[PDB]
């Protein structure tokens, strides 16, 4: 039962950078019969079922970009991406088929970008959730870089820390950007104690936070 | 074109079994091994087993992780591959593929199903609540609330918008998931163009449609 390791563990590259990611067997995939090394390449974009890059080590399978090469043999295996593009965001998989089969534990291959600020957009609850005893007050970050950023929330100018989930999308494929929800839930009753609503996105871009804001009572 | 399709996934309780099926199409099913493979959500690929070709008399291999407790077999007649799958636990939680394995000779998996999320868990099946999301570019959304197990699918206008959607992974607290889902448009077509958002949630049998009308 042949264990396999992949290095490193992440990248992060830039458009049109040189990239290698390495691959180990605890065994030898190389068959003696047929003198080829049983070892593939598999590319896994979010949300994305895994595809086929390489086999037999460095065989290309139909279609897929000269950029993408495989190489070595025996116990040690290298994919290399000769000109990153940004459509290339993926976990990459090696996989032996000597005996059995087995994979590496991936290496994510992440874009690094110029920095981008976000576009910020807020949702007061809906008249549909307040009439069920709900209330969700919705802050979408769109298409920033890079992922991390400050999301604030200020009730009547306090701000709020209690209640707020955020969650981001996978990196786009296009631009390379990320995108961001935050959601502060609230009962209705607390919800309508107060009027002035704001989001505040604090990112690297700028001393200066992107706000939006809206006041209940105006609605 | 080679086609695989993943079914019987979803919810099952700890201790119970499922039956996955993987229909497949435009290739001699007989003359390939097939494997199964799984994803725990955020983490790594693991082969289970694999159940070969005619040549080799259609003879099975599995992992150590579940040999003994899983079972492969296939419908040669009907070009179907199945996992049996028992006694699961939450490790078993996981999205399952099936992928067309070896020939004979060529060693790749080629051709890889879309998968079926399997979810370990007790909790109980609860439909989500939609709650519309109403505003160069303008922003529209909507939320996708109090509902259990994964998966939801939303789409914006039955599929007529893409290019400018943002669709939030869920998030669970007191067994309940909750996402949201944006798209953004050009204000020369919006309101001129209805903008809807679709959500099904086959667990439940809900399948809603919820118009964003401005305010
Ligand atoms: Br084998
Ligand atoms: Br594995
Ligand atoms: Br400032
Ligand atoms: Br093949
Ligand atoms: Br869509």
């Amino acid at each position: 039962d042949i264990v396999m390791t992949q290095s490193p563990s992440s990248l992060a590259v830039s458009a049109g950078e040189k990239v290698t990611m390495n691959c180990k067997s605890s065994q030898s995939l190389l068959n003696s019969r047929t003198r080829k090394n049983y070892l593939a390449w598999y590319q896994q974009k979010p949300g994305q079922s895994p595809k086929l890059l390489i086999y037999w080590a460095s065989t290309r399978e139909s279609g897929v970009p000269d950029r993408f090469t495989g190489s070595g043999s025996g116990t040690d295996f290298a994919l290399t991406i000769s000109s990153v593009q940004a459509e290339d965001l993926a976990v990459y998989y090696c996989k032996q088929s000597y005996n059995l089969r087995t994979f590496g534990g991936g290496t994510k291959l992440e874009i690094k970008r110029a920095d981008a600020a976000p576009t910020v957009s807020i949702f007061p609850p809906s008249s549909e959730q307040l009439t069920s005893g709900g209330a969700s007050v919705v802050c979408f970050l769109n298409n920033f870089y890079p992922k991390d950023i400050n999301v604030k929330w200020k009730i009547d100018g306090s701000e709020r820390q209690n209640g707020v989930l955020n969650s981001w999308t996978d990196q786009d494929s296009k631009d390379s950007t990320y995108s961001m929800s935050s959601t502060l839930t609230l009962t209705k009753d607390e919800y309508e104690r107060h009027n002035s609503y704001t989001c505040e996105a604090t990112h690297k871009t700028s001393t200066s936070p992107i706000v939006k804001s809206f006041n209940r009572n105006e609605c | 074109e080679v086609k695989l399709v993943e079914s019987g996934g979803g919810l099952v309780q700890p201790g119970g079994s499922l039956r996955l099926a993987c229909a497949t199409s435009g290739f001699t099913f007989t003359d390939y091994y097939m494997s199964w493979v799984r994803q725990p959500p955020g983490k790594a690929l693991e082969w289970l087993g694999f159940i070969r070709n005619k040549a080799k008399g259609y003879t099975t291999e599995y992992s150590a992780s579940v040999k003994g407790r899983f079972t492969i077999s296939r419908d040669n007649s009907q070009s179907s591959l199945y996992l049996q799958m028992n006694t699961l636990r939450a490790e078993d939680s996981a999205t399952y593929y099936c992928a067309r394995d070896h020939d004979g000779y060529y060693e790749r998996f080629a051709y890889w199903g879309q998968g079926t999320l399997v979810t370990v868990s007790a909790a109980k099946t609860t439909p989500p609540s939609v709650y519309p999301l109403a505003p160069s570019m303008v922003t529209l959304g909507c939320l996708v609330k109090g509902y259990f197990p994964e998966p939801v699918t939303v789409t914006w206008n039955s599929g007529s918008l893409s290019s400018g959607v943002h669709t939030f992974p869920a998030v669970l607290q007191s067994d309940l998931y909750t996402l949201s889902s944006s798209v953004t448009v050009p204000s020369s077509t919006w309101p001129s163009e209805t903008v809807t958002c679709n959500v099904a949630h086959p667990a439940s049998s809900t399948k809603v449609d919820k118009k964003i009308v401005p305010r």
